[PDB]
């Protein structure tokens, strides 16, 4: 159920801000960093909240004003949509599919402009929608710095080392607007997703579910999304996603949610509850282990699955003769 | 090694960069 | 037409010695070895019928009386079957599917007990059939020794140079009883098939059709050969043979066949027309080409294809998860 | 290399050997 706030505050947020899906969840657990159990989830990869960490403990008192005078004066990738649906796709990729036309587009401004925009569309009532995704980088203002070096990197570093993980390779800024949902999918790196300001709801479904999910091809430009509309689901096209069963949990400021490598997420900024900040940290998970033990783990599959759609994009010399060849290979042969 | 060949993960992300 | 015999012999055999099958066919073209054309088809691997190559000349001789009393005292391999399909499996892949339960069994004999196990069959009316294959090895006697260094192996190793094939990998002494089937399929060597006594209906399919005859998984015992019951087709679960287009010939005592790499073939020795004696000679394929030029012929599609089989089979570490992930792959994704 | 490495051929022939 929705926490309720320190400060007789009442409940942050209420059922009546989640979207409504056709499938059933169970609640991810939230603990205490200092909870075995804690460590032991995230040592199997499997999703956790962890309420007390104080990973990003300095940006909790970031909002768009303190952010506007601080983060300097560098370009931020806006994301503008007409759909709450932030479908994320490479843009390197849209070579191979000339049909596909995105619903959001991408503008580069700076922080200030942003912030216009969002008040230009509030005033007016539009429809619009922004979502503000942007590494951090170093053109930020001094008192960024300052802030991201404040971050509990004590913690998090004994993380990284404590699971083998390799570097760092970035950390996101997210800012989107209320309502706001990037569709189900999958990343392939370790993510320490550290909520700021607002709440988000956080769908997630572990790699074993790969089959009711359909990720669009590899070299398709939305490569790692799920193809399934959540919001009315083509089961004649996707029938098993009938049997996806997600996880569930709201996060709000100093939360931190586990997203292991490989799951995946579907992630709504809640209805009516304002602006949403959050920063994530993203590492390389570690190496291919010594000995494989059989049968492999979902993961390890879903890994041959993409490296075998590579190697025949790359060896036909075409990606779109990927499906045929593989349906080739398998009609009347292996169904 | 073809086994750890086809295992082998990539490290992709929805990010900008 | 069937081929007039010379000194007005008639013709050698008539179209009611054919067994009835569903699918259209034209005909593979007869030539002179000093035919440019018949050069020029080698070239381009496709099939050819050479009349007049001498290729195994010394053997036009051979009869059961003559091998028996010269071919040595060695084991050959000799199947046995109650239907006329002699269906190849491959005994060390047995184990990937111990639900197989192959129609024809083999047993290991000297030729005398081979030629009178025929005349029991024989005389006794009964409907067993036999095929005796068996590699030509150095336990042949003299006179088969004598007989095979006089192949014509000037103008068979002319072409292995030629055509940038590599070794001889094997002879293969092929006798049967009138009717014998060999079901579809297809071998990875070039083939100089070189009929000796009596005559077998030859039907090619290009390495293109694969769609149209589902060839069994690569570790089952039957890899190679079409899934597709010639007789009767499942057209529900095999619906692209009725697309199917074959290339037939019937080849005689002196013809000798090019039965190129990968070129599906069904062989049958012609309903009441006796036994037949074939010689086979086996090449490995000309290396892959430095440039690789796109878009990819079909065998190379069929390499590839057989490639993946064997990768996904290692990887997961066990044959029966290589359709699973593949229909995973796909389902949704690319069909 | 992978698309030589994946258009290799085998050598397998409906032989006893
Ligand atoms: O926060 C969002 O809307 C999307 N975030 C992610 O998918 C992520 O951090 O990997
Ligand atoms: O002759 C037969 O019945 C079978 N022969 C072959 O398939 C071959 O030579 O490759
Ligand atoms: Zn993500
Ligand atoms: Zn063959």
């Amino acid at each position: 159920e929705p926490r309720e706030e320190a400060g007789a505050l009442g409940p942050a947020w209420d059922e009546s801000q989640l979207r409504s899906y056709s499938f059933p969840t169970r609640p991810i657990p939230r603990l205490s960093q200092s909870d075995p159990r804690a460590e032991e989830l995230i040592e199997n990869e499997e999703p956790v909240v962890l309420t007390d960490t104080n990973l990003v403990y300095p940006a909790l008192k970031w909002d768009l004003e303190y952010l506007q005078e601080n983060i300097g004066n560098g370009d931020f990738s806006v994301y503008s949509a007409s759909t709450h649906k932030f479908l994320y796709y490479d843009e390197k990729k849209m070579a191979n599919f000339q049909n596909f036309k995105p619903r959001s587009n991408r503008e580069e401004m700076k922080f200030h402009e942003f912030v216009e925009k969002l008040q230009d569309i509030q005033q007016r009532g539009g429809e619009e929608r922004l979502y503000l995704q942007q590494t951090l980088n170093d053109t930020v203002g001094r008192k960024i710095v300052m802030d991201f070096l404040g971050f509990n990197w004590n913690w998090i570093n004994k993380q990284q080392g404590k699971r083998g993980w390799g570097q760092l390779t970035s950390n996101l800024l997210l800012i989107g607007m209320e309502g706001n949902v990037t569709p189900a999918h999958y990343d392939e790196q370790q993510n320490f997703f550290a909520q700021i300001k607002g709440y988000k709801r956080c769908i997630l479904f572990p790699p074993d579910q790969f089959e009711c999910l359909y990720p669009y091809p590899v070299h398709h430009p939305c490569d790692r999304q799920s193809q399934v509309d959540f919001d009315n689901p083509d089961y004649e096209r996707f029938p098993n996603f009938q049997n996806v069963v997600g996880y569930e949990t709201v996060v709000g400021p100093g939360d931190v949610l586990y997203i292991p490598m490989y799951w995946w997420h579907h992630i709504e900024s809640l209805l009516n509850g304002g602006i949403t900040i959050t920063v994530n940290f993203w590492y390389k998970g570690a190496p291919t282990p010594k000995r494989i033990e059989y049968p492999l783990k979902a993961h390890q599959k879903v890994a041959i699955m993409r490296n075998i759609e590579k190697m025949l994009g790359e060896a036909l010399g075409n990606p779109q003769e990927v499906g045929p060849l593989l349906n080739t290979m398998i009609k009347g042969r292996y169904n | 090694s073809i086994v750890d060949f086809l295992i082998t993960a990539g490290a992709n992300v929805n990010s900008p960069d």
